[PDB]
Formats: structure tokens, sequence, C-alpha cells
RNA sequence: CGGAAGGGCACCACCAGGAGUGGAGCCUGCGGCUUAAUUUGACUCAACACGGGAAACCUCACCCGGCCCGGACACGGACAGGAUUGACAGAUUGAUAGCUCUUUCUCGAUUCCGUGGGUGGUGGUGCAUGGCCGUUCUUAGUUGGUGGAGCGAUUUGUCUGGUUAAUUCCGAUAACGAACGAGACUCUGGCAUGCUAACUAGUUACGCGACCCCGGUCGGCGUAACUUCUUAGAGGGACAAGUGGCGUUCAGCCACCCGAGAUUGAGCAAUAACAGGUCUGUGAUGCCCUUAGAUGUCCGGGGCUGCACGCGCGCUACACUGACUGGCUCAGCGUGUGCCUACCCUACGCCGGCAGGCGCGGGUAACCCGUUGAACCCCAUUCGUGAUGGGGAUCGGGGAUUGCAAUUAUUCCCCAUGAACGAGGAAUUCCCAGUAAGUGCGGGUCAUAAGCUUGCGUUGAUUAAGUCCCUGCCCUUUGUACACA
């Protein structure tokens, strides 16, 4: 799995503003609809972000169509280790 | 099962070693000599060559080809 | 709107709308109790509301299970941010929704007891609630491979008629 | 000035008490109001199979959903219009204003 | 050449463009309305969408 | 179980009939054969125009060839003196698959190789399954508690007689109290000169404009009212209600007055079971198999459409109550521009016989297609018993549409070719009141498309209101060496 790695941040920097970042079940699409600024075809976001999903970091749905992706606690210190993010900004579904 | 006709192999990449000690000559004096042509594509100007073969050149992604 | 869809496109994408929320909300909230939504549509606004058994379940972290259940619909369904507002409700007479115990006899099974005594425990509950009637069926592979059915019933049951459409409830 | 209010929903009865509320709403604010139309419904006849594969005799399904509509015209300004279609609102009638 | 062979193939029409919206199949679909579904999950979810027999 | 009896019921049963199939042509599916596949499942009602399955590709589950890893995660090497991804040419190739081959330019840590392992499968197992459907079962039967009989298994309630579509009730009664099915409940049809509403519909009157000799017409325009015609909400209306006969005169039955109905049709449909099918509807699934040279995926082509044959669901006719050509005239189910989606119904003037093409516009739909000028049928000529002007099977030439791609003629249009078929044997299918049947129009199937099917519309009958003769269904008595009965 070769991806650049202006895709490989842009995947990660979408889940740390919120705690939710969705796809679909389908390869066949150019262009992810959540995101039509970059390139993120659909096959990148279903396979790296599946690297994050066989270690165990977030929870896992399936909604007919759709892959749901619930980031946790646990793997917030996993986007903070790796993209060297402050602990003072927190998810926007942490924030009340 | 079997198989009959064998399999066509994976191209097994030919590697090279110091790769940019032969794109520059060395003189005595604070000068570099350039041997391969750089592209003049707007993507890569100055920091990439092209393939100088025996007939005709080509830059690795423009898909530029320089023929004589 | 642009594209101005028709009337007859709407209520069966408003159906379809209705059915993947649903179902999706369904796998997803399946430990909490769910027990039904409604949705009501409005201008500039869409209010929902989510009926669940475990009050203390559906927030998670001073609700942050609820503030997960905002975005997924903000991204996937194509809502603005802000115009879809989640409240979480409480059961009342829980024992008359057949899914919320439907669920709860699942995970007496898959948690460990036994099939003969957990069946006990569902219509013990339904009479405790109070139930004028009941039809438990539970059947599948028991004690090997050949199918074996049990079927609990005992009060009074209507199967023929518009009675079975609003006035019993199947799970 | 002559404000179309349109009125859907899938239900008989419900739709028949929002109506008449309408019909309350403007005789109590006192404005000149075109009756609500009972323009006629429409149903959606799906006949498929009941089985999922091809095993069996040949029933076919009979699905119908019978959806109505009303159309009310009010000879008032839009800030009466704003103001009751606003208050209490139900999931089964949608509500749609037109100026013209 | 793998990125132009994998998708030389148009779907702009034919019946493996459009499949179901829940398990992705390409057969019994139901075209009316925009549905973009199977028939035998549409008698499942018809109580999630709405359909019932009154007659 | 009975080719045992007593009863009751049923046009998936009969009589009386009506219309068909089996006879001819064509289409679909199945069996067999064959080839690389002619994928496969299904075999009495419950397989065989079934899987929604009207296949140039996808669907495709099969085969012929070739890509690619989307083998994640973890472990050992490997390397920045470079771990790995990509490629203009020429050969090959089916391709402008660097797929490989002789030749080098680009990639910067995403990552390659071995081990655990993961994932995917219209891969297998419906005799592991769930769920769904169908059947037992189109008929009425079944279960709990208390109590009674029997040592016990068990049985009563769950029924002599009448009656009902019915375990429907009356009524006897070791039964009582209950419960389901039927019944009850819901949707629709004709009755509503009564209400609400209608400028997204019409009606009546008039204003004009036009025609013919005060009157008649104009869906030609506009308007002072309204719902009788258009529609949907509340509804009301039928209940044997009444009368006369039959019957314990009780449950109830028959005929009649008046009244739109004195038996409209459909949905749901009890306990329990089927080794019925579906793993090929599922990100529903147990077990087994493959996982790099793939049963994962992608592209190109072929088959699923082949043909001595047999069978079934279907259409067309076998002609004068008919064929043709003109005039004519009446529908409601419906449907219509889509997240992705690249895709709407069309009005009008035009080019062309035609399929089709060019401009504009209405309609997200009581606004526009459309006031749905739909057919057989009504009228007027030709035909004249000739396999003939019935019949259109086969076949050739030509024009466009849809599609990148039709060759195995996608689909339609023109000319021409003009076969069998003389009312179909043993047999067999459906139906009794808008009923069988003659006939056309919508929806799914669709990019192009109905020889299928669900609905709707026109026309619209013969016979009967009975029976267990045949074939099936539910009880009671009876005999059993059967109990997968």
């Amino acid at each position: 799995m070769l991806m650049p790695k202006k895709n490989r941040i842009a995947i990660y920097e979408l889940l740390f503003k919120e705690g939710v970042m969705v796809a679909k079940k389908d390869v066949h699409m150019p262009k992810h609809p959540e995101l039509a600024d970059k390139n993120v075809p659909n096959l990148h976001v279903m396979k790296a972000m599946q690297s994050l999903k066989s270690r165990g970091y977030v929870k896992e749905q399936f909604a007919w169509r759709h892959f749901y992706w619930y980031l946790t606690n646990e793997g917030i210190q996993y986007l903070r280790d790796y993209l060297h993010l402050p602990p003072e900004i927190v998810p926007a579904t942490l924030r009340r | 099962k079997s198989y009959t006709t064998p399999k066509k192999n994976k191209h097994k990449r030919k590697k090279v070693k110091l790769a940019v000690l032969k794109y520059y000559k060395v003189d005595e004096n604070g000068k570099i000599s350039r041997l391969r042509r750089e592209c003049p594509s707007d993507e890569c100007g100055a920091g990439v060559f092209m393939a100088s073969h025996f007939d005709r050149h080509y830059c690795g992604k423009c898909c530029l080809t320089y023929c004589f | 709107m642009a594209v101005q869809i028709s009337k007859k496109r709407k209520f069966v994408a408003d159906g379809i709308f209705k059915a993947e929320l649903n179902e999706f909300l369904t796998r997803e909230l399946a430990e909490d109790g769910y027990s039904g939504v409604e949705v009501r549509v409005t201008p500039t606004r869409t209010e929902i509301i989510i009926l669940a058994t475990r009050t203390q379940n559906v927030l998670g972290e001073k609700g942050r299970r609820i503030r997960e259940l905002t975005a997924v619909v903000q991204k996937r369904f194509g809502f603005p941010e802000g115009s879809v507002e989640l409240y979480a409700e409480k059961v009342a007479t829980r024992g008359l929704c057949a899914i919320a115990q439907a669920e709860s006899l699942r995970y007496k099974l898959l948690g460990g007891l036994a099939v003969r005594r957990a069946c006990y425990g569902v219509l013990r509950f339904i009479m405790e609630s109070g139930a004028k009637g009941c039809e438990v069926v539970v059947s599948g592979k028991l004690r090997g491979q050949r199918a074996k059915s049990m079927k609990f019933v005992d009060g009074l049951m209507i199967h023929s008629g518009d009675p079975v459409n609003y006035y019993v409830d199947t799970a | 000035h002559r404000i179309r209010i349109t009125l859907t929903s899938r239900n008989v009865k419900s739709l028949e008490k929002v109506c008449a509320d309408l019909i309350r709403g403007a005789k109590e604010k006192n404005l000149k109001v075109k009756g609500p139309v009972r323009m006629p419904t429409k149903t959606l006849r799906i006949t498929t199979r009941k089985t999922p594969c091809g095993e069996g005799s040949k029933t076919w399904d009979r699905f119908q959903m019978r959806i109505h509509k009303r159309l009310i015209d009010l000879h008032s300004p839009s800030e009466i219009v704003k103001q009751i279609t606003s208050i209490s609102i139900e999931p089964g009638v949608e509500v749609e204003v037109t100026i013209a | 050449g793998h990125q132009q062979l994998y998708w030389s193939h148009p779907r702009k029409f034919g019946q493996g463009s459009r499949s179901c919206r829940v398990c992705s199949n390409r057969h019994g679909l139901i075209r009316k309305y925009g549905l973009n579904m199977c028939r035998q999950c549409f008698r499942q979810y018809a109580k999630d969408i709405g359909f019932i027999k009154l007659d």
C-alpha cells in the first residue's frame, strides 16, 4: 500500500479534528465526497485506516454502504505521538 | 493444479550504487560539471536529469523525448 | 432547492433515510437497550429523538457518544453542523417494547447463561411489567446439530387481522 | 400577498387535524382565506416477490401508500404566515410556503 | 498501465453500474422512484420504509 | 391406512355448458448431446416466461490469456554509501498491461523478502443453520388451568339432533373457567341532488369575437355564484330490517315489498410439522478449501442464444360473425428530469414514406404531454371459398436509432420471399355474474426492449344454483401384525 505523504497526512489530520470520519464500501470512486480538495481516493481510506483498525485503536461499525470509525482516547495519543500535536487541543466530539 | 507454462517473473530492480557520484564530475576548483541534461519542464526545472540513452533522451515523469 | 426532486421520490428517500439511520443505530447502539427512534422534519433544523433504556450509557463521557452521533449524520447524509440536534429520552414501561428484552435475551445467551435459565428471565419480566399475553419463540441448533425449536406461549394473542398492525409488538 | 401554503402528510387523520387547525387558525386571526383543497391522493403500487428464492408458488405482494396533499391560500402579508406555521408542527405533515 | 486498464470499462449504463445499497448485489433491483434497492431486503425492510399490505 | 360405512365441503372435482392446451408456425425455460463454458439450483399438485434470469461487455456464478496485492498487524533481515513504487521507446503483447526482455531517469520510508496471521470468495455443505417463502390447509381445527375416568400410558372439555361458509350457534351434557383460527379487524367498488373545501377541475348564466338562416355551435377568451358532473375528510347507509311459509318454533332457512347493495373482492389468517428450496439476497453465519502461479479483484473475447429429439408456460392464425382501405368514436390504473447517475415525459414548426435528426418551450406533476381523439366493435368500397387479399414462418436487399463495441441479423422502418396450418386423437387446464372470453394501455424487466407478469380500461356471454359419480379436504364409528405410519 504505497500512498503519498500528502494523502498520508490528510487522512490522519481529518481524524483528529473530529472524532468520526466516514467512508464508503465502494472502491471504484475517484475522490472522497467528504474531502473534495485533496485526492484521498476511497481505496486509500479503506486500507490505510485498516492498519489502524487492525491494531485496535478505533471502533468499527457498518451501515449498508459505509464504514463508521469512532476514535477513542487510546488512539488520540497515537496521533499525538506521530503528528506532534499538543494535548491542549481536543477533538470536537469531546468539546462541551 | 498443474502449471504447464512457467510464470513470467517479477522485474528484479537493478540496484545502483552511488548514483549521485555518476551525475557530476569533480574539479580542483570550486565548480561542478554536469554530464546529463536537466529537464525544462515546470514541475522539474534543475534537480531532475533525463535518461541519456545511446539514441534518444527521456525524462522520468513528464514523458519528454529528445530524439536525434 | 435547485434540482427540485418530486414528492414521490422524497418520501421514498425519507423512508430510506428513516430506514438507514435507524438500522445504522440498531447495530451500533445494541448494548444500550435500543427501543426506537423518531425524527421531526422542520425547515433549517433537523430534530431527532432517540429512545433508549440505560440513560447512563447513552452519553458515555459527558455526552461524548451523543456528540459522536451528531457528526455521523453531518458527514454521511449531508447536513450542516448545528442543523441536527439529538435529545436522549428514557423508556417508560419498557417491558412491553418487544425489542428491549430481545437483545436482553441475547447478552444472557452470549454472556454465558443457560438457554434454559435466560428464557425464564424474559417471560418473568414481561409478566412482572404487565402483559396480557406473549409469544416467545427460540429456534436454532440446540445441544448438537439438529435444529430444535422451543415455543413458550401463554395467555391471549391475535395472529390475524389489522390488530397485528398497531395493537402488538413483534421482535 | 396571495401566499400559498401546501400540506403534505402520509397519514389520513393527522393531515385532517392540521388543515382544520389552519382553518381555525385563519378564522381566529380574521384574514381572507381560500379553503384547503382536498386534492386527490396517489397510490404507489409495488408488487414484488414475497419469496427470496425461486422455489414456491407464485405469490405477489401488494404495497400501497396513499400520499395526500392540500393547498391553502392566504390573502395576508408574510409576517402573519410565519407566525402560524412555526407553532406545534408534527412529523407527519410537511409545510411549504409559496408567496405567489 | 495498471491505473488505466483497471477502469477502462465504462459503467455509464448496464446492470453492473447499479446494485443494491445493502447487499450491493446486481439482481432484483427496483429502480422505480430512485430506490436502488433489492426486492428481497425491501420486503424485510418494508416496516423501516413504511410499506404495508393493507389490501 | 381401508378398493369400510355414515355425514358435511370444493369447478386446483363432476354433470350441463363456455373457453382453451395437446394439431401448424414462432418465442421462453427444462432434459439429452457436443464443444473451453453451452455456469448452476429447482423435478406431482409446491420445478420446467422459475431464481425476478427479455445474457455483445457488467450482471456471469464458466472458460480461454494476461495485470495487481487492497498479505493488514506483529517479529528477523534490508537500506539513506538508498527499503521499495513508475516509465518514452523496439521485441512480445490484445492494449499506449515496463507484464517481461537489451538500455537508464524518477520515489523518499508510505515501505520488500521469510514466520505467525489476517482478509476475500455467486467456493462446498438447506441432512449445521437462522430468516424468508411454499406446503400440510382453502378447509376448520387446536391449546392451558381446575375438575372427572383409568394402576399407568392416556382421555373429557374439543358434542347426540337441528342449523351455519365454519368447533356457527341453539340445545343436551363431567364438565367449568379461558384462548386462538373462522368470526372479528383493515383496504376498495357502486347509494349520498346533505356539510367542508376547491383559480393546479368543471357547471350554469353573460360579456365579447366568429359561422348559418330570434334560434343552434365554438376544451375561442374572460367574469357572478356553485359542486350536479372532477376529487378527498367526516360520515351516513344493511341489520334479515319488515312481511309470508319451513323448523323444538329456539338456533336459524327459504321467497317477497321498499331500498345502490337481502351472499363484492382483497390483506391478515390457530397448535404443530416438512430432513421442500434459498450458503447464488445479505458487512447473517458454524465447519471445510484457496490465499500469490488465487475459488480475491481488473481488462479483452466466447458461451449462457448451438441442435436428430421430447416436454411445459406463452402469442398468431387455420378465415365471409372474416381480411383490407378510409370516415368515426369513447379509459383509469398510471408514469415522467435521478446523492453516486454520466440517464426524463414530451408539446410545436420543420427535413424525410418511415424509423430518425434541428431549434426552442411546458411539467418534480389535478398546471404539461393529455380533455389520455387506445383498439375489436359503428358506417361505406374491394375481396368470394382459392391454402386465396386469412396465415406470416423463413429469407435477400436497403435507412436510422441505443450502444465504445450487434457478427449469432440489439431495436425499429420499406420492398420482396409467402411454408405449414381445413377447428386438432388418447387425454388434460380455467370459470360460473361484468363472470369466462374477444381487445387495448400503464409499471417491473430497459442505455437500446414485452412473446413474460402485476395492474387498469373497452366489449361481454352459454350452463348451473345440484352432487360425491371421479379427484381432493374435515369429523365419528370400525379392524390392524403399520408407527421414517
